[PDB]
RNA sequence: UGGUGCAGCGCAGCGCGGACGCCCGAACCUGGUCAGAGCCGGAAGGCAGCAGCCAUAAGGGAUGCUUUGCGGGUGCCGUUGCCUUCCG
């Protein structure tokens, strides 16, 4: 059930329900409709879950704050550590500068 | 209800525009509500009466020889509906001073409706106090304080081990220094029910001597909570029920086998006042 | 009130 | 037969059903109405109706009685197609993929069907697949136990996609002919009981190019269209090759089998018409269809 | 004859540098422990492995009746010898 330490508190709780669907808790908006957000259940099927968990906790609690740091000799590191490629890293890099970004704006 | 209406609209739907419908046709949305009560868990006994139901209101309406029978059947379902969850809305009866239980089991939100019910009553212009029985788990009177902290009411928590004698002598006196009309005892709750507790409960009535007995049941469970209120009703003595988490419960075998089964009335639901005629037309797709 | 609504909901994208 | 409760819509039911009638547009209607009770599929009685008034048009019929020669020819292919015997020789050992949603009748099916082989001479081992569920495991291991018959079993909450492997492995050093094994059945997870049993099938081409041989598939009929749901929810997730129906005796709805049959088109092996363990004699065309309408 | 000024050594102290002890400490390419994740196989069970944590180089800082080398505007210390010049 400044924004780094709040990233984690946050994901750490989108695991222990579902992926849980609380995405409708603090929204007074309404939705679009149900046949829609089926496909979450697919991606639990696997024995997996998600690229994202992973190289996101193979990472110093400093080097998601400024990701722009992180070179090619930096994304190899949390590939390999990770288990991912160094193409899935990079979208997942080109991420947390989005958030520490569009949050700017809020 | 997500299941059971989606059960329900569909078995009339088959028969949206189709003309005068045959004997035998008509035994077909019959089944076809039977099993739409099956899933939902519901008490074999209402289920029958339900469908027998609508059969004597069906041929009573001569469906039969209506050109339109989705809309008979569609009327004959609804009264079904409101009279499986009580006919017609049921509310406490106030008086000079009132004083009720808050029985029921851990998990319920036991503790939680008591301090809604309070709140409730606050705006119509009563005055209720949250009083809690548990003398077992101090955890339990703790989490009554914060509830009618936030609420504006004024809670008596009892001591560890005291007996009800004990606890009538300062609920009756708090309740006059600060002029109490309404008094909420929230008795012990528990994951299962046993004897030791059972009896507590019963010891704990006869003292206050209260007037009603609301057990709040989940309806996530269905039946389940229909047995659960057959023995606080044997040992104690309940009066009517709360059904709570109405929204995650799909079923309701709880909400239409109530007023059949334990045969005590609905008043309130989680929260606001339990309405029959109301939640009879969500389940047909139009409240 | 909308935050992650347009955040969380690009992550299954990827 | 015990299908009485079964004729009262269907078979001996048309016969109180076209009594006196005349064909026409209200006739049919009035007969559609009454398909759509045995949950025979609105797919399935829809094909039919138009089958059998392309039938009494084209030949001339004036009386309604007339179309009990039709309805028994049309409902019988449909079951025709699907009239497939099962056959467990010369395969050793012989998987049985046993898959379907808990609490329906594969835990009493694989010890009835099991005691069918053993009579015929010859063995059988049995493979408590789904661990989470210890109901079912210990119920057939404490069956086996007594039975002779050997059980698979390992640490509740294993890999069932795994149980079935050692049972195989097992049975071409122990000798054993006919291979049944359980498997989870859980509708809560769509996606997992796909990738589930998908990998079940996948791995057991170790030790077998070619198992497994059939999968099974057990399903309540009583349910109805729930009867329905499933078979059509494992269809999309493995490669049926075998369905039974269960429990269908003792309800109305027996004419759910016309819809798992035209749908789905899978070779029924199987039918459950009582409790004994003899009260499940292979799946039969000429025979459900002969008593069916049996009068 | 004598009093200063000497040089070279032998004892303390001081300054600097180098060890020991303490603190901090390099992304990985060093090690142990390794959530999440990933990989291998039909499983039970493993392999590989990142962040954090612990320990530990290079490279610094504070401090040390402690230890060592070197370097001099310390000191009324005792004595011998030599010497440009100065002073009785
Ligand atoms: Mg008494």
């Amino acid at each position: 059930l400044l924004t780094l330490r709040d990233v984690y508190a946050q994901i750490i709780a989108l695991r222990k329900m579902g992926p849980l669907s609380k995405v409708l808790q603090h929204i007074p908006g309404l939705g679009i409709m149900l046949p829609t957000p089926s496909e979450d259940q697919l991606k639990i099927g696997e024995e997996k879950i998600r690229r994202w968990l992973a190289a996101l906790n193979s990472m110093t609690y400093k080097e998601l704050e400024n990701p722009n740091i992180i070179d090619k000799s930096r994304m190899r590191r949390i590939a390999e550590g990770s288990g991912l490629e160094v193409e899935e890293v990079r979208e997942l890099l080109e991420w947390y500068n989005n958030m520490n970004r569009l949050l700017k704006m809020v | 209800f997500q299941q059971l209406s989606a059960r329900l609209q569909e078995a009339i739907g088959r028969l949206r525009g189709r003309g005068r419908i045959t004997e035998e046709d008509l035994k077909a949305t019959l089944r076809e509500i039977r099993r739409a009560l099956m899933d939902a868990d519901v008490n074999l006994e209402v289920t029958r009466d339900f469908v027998e139901r609508v059969r004597e209101e069906a041929l009573g309406k001569q469906v039969l020889e209506s050109l339109t029978p989705a809309e008979v059947i569609l009327a004959t379902v609804y009264e079904a509906l409101k009279e499986a969850l009580g006919g017609e809305a049921r509310l406490p009866v106030l008086k000079d001073r009132n004083l009720w239980f808050l029985v029921g089991l851990q998990g319920s939100g036991k503790t939680t409706t008591a301090a809604k019910l309070a709140l409730y009553y606050k705006g119509k212009g009563r005055r209720p106090l949250l009083v809690a029985a548990d003398t077992q788990r101090p955890a339990a009177r703790e989490q009554l304080r914060l509830l009618g902290e936030k609420v504006g009411v004024p809670v008596l928590e009892v001591m560890d081990g005291e007996s009800p004698e004990s606890i009538r002598r300062r609920v009756e006196e708090k309740a006059r220094l600060e002029a109490r009309d309404l008094i909420l005892v929230d008795t012990a709750g528990r994951l299962q029910i046993d004897e030791p507790l059972m009896g507590e409960l019963a010891r704990l009535k006869e003292v206050l001597g209260p007037d009603e007995v609301l057990l709040v049941l989940d309806a996530m469970t269905g039946q389940e909570a229909l047995s659960v209120a057959r023995a606080f009703d044997e040992k104690v003595g309940v009066t009517g029920l709360v059904l709570t988490k109405l929204d995650g419960d799909a079923r309701g075998g709880a909400a239409l086998s109530a007023r059949h089964v334990t045969g005590k009335p609905i008043y309130f639901a989680g929260l606001e006042p339990f309405y029959p005629e109301r939640l009879a037309g969500r389940i047909l797709g139009m409240g | 009130g909308i935050i992650l609504v347009l955040l969380i909901w690009g992550t299954v994208l990827l | 037969r015990s299908l009485l409760k079964t004729k009262e819509n269907l078979g001996s039911g048309f016969i109180s059903l076209f009594r006196g009638k005349k064909i026409d547009d209200d006739l049919f209607e009035e007969l559609e109405e009454q398909l759509l009770i045995a949950d025979v599929g609105v797919e399935t009685t829809r094909k039919i109706i138009t089958n059998l008034t392309e039938g009494a048009s084209r030949k001339q019929l004036r009386d309604a009685e007339a179309l009990y020669g039709l309805l028994k020819e049309e409902m019988g292919e449909i079951l025709a197609k699907v009239d497939e015997p099962l056959n467990v020789e010369g395969k050793a050992p012989f998987v049985i993929l046993m898959v379907g949603v808990n609490g329906v009748g594969k835990t009493t099916t694989i010890g009835k069907l099991a005691r069918q082989f053993e009579q015929q001479g010859k063995s059988v081992m049995l493979a408590a697949g789904d661990t989470f569920r210890a109901a079912a495991v210990e119920q057939l291991q404490v069956w086996g136990q007594r039975n002779n018959i050997p059980v698979i079993a390992q640490h509740t909450g294993a890999d069932s996609a795994s149980v079935i492997f050692d049972a195989i492995q097992a049975a071409k050093a122990r000798n054993i002919d006919v291979l049944i094994a359980d498997t989870a059945g859980r509708l809560q997870n769509k996606s997992h009981l796909m990738e589930e049993l998908k990998k079940i099938v996948r791995v057991m081409k170790k030790l077998d190019v070619e198992a497994p041989h059939e999968v099974m598939l057990t399903i309540d009929a009583s349910t109805g269209q729930n009867a329905v749901s499933q078979a059509k929810l494992f269809h999309e997730a493995v490669g049926l090759t075998g369905i039974t129906l269960t429990k269908l005796d003792g309800t109305a709805k027996g004419g759910v089998i016309f819809s798992v049959a035209d749908q789905f088109g899978i070779p029924i092996r199987y039918i459950g018409v009582g409790e004994r363990i003899e009260d499940l004699r292979p799946f039969k065309a000429d025979d459900f269809i002969e008593a069916l309408f049996a009068r």
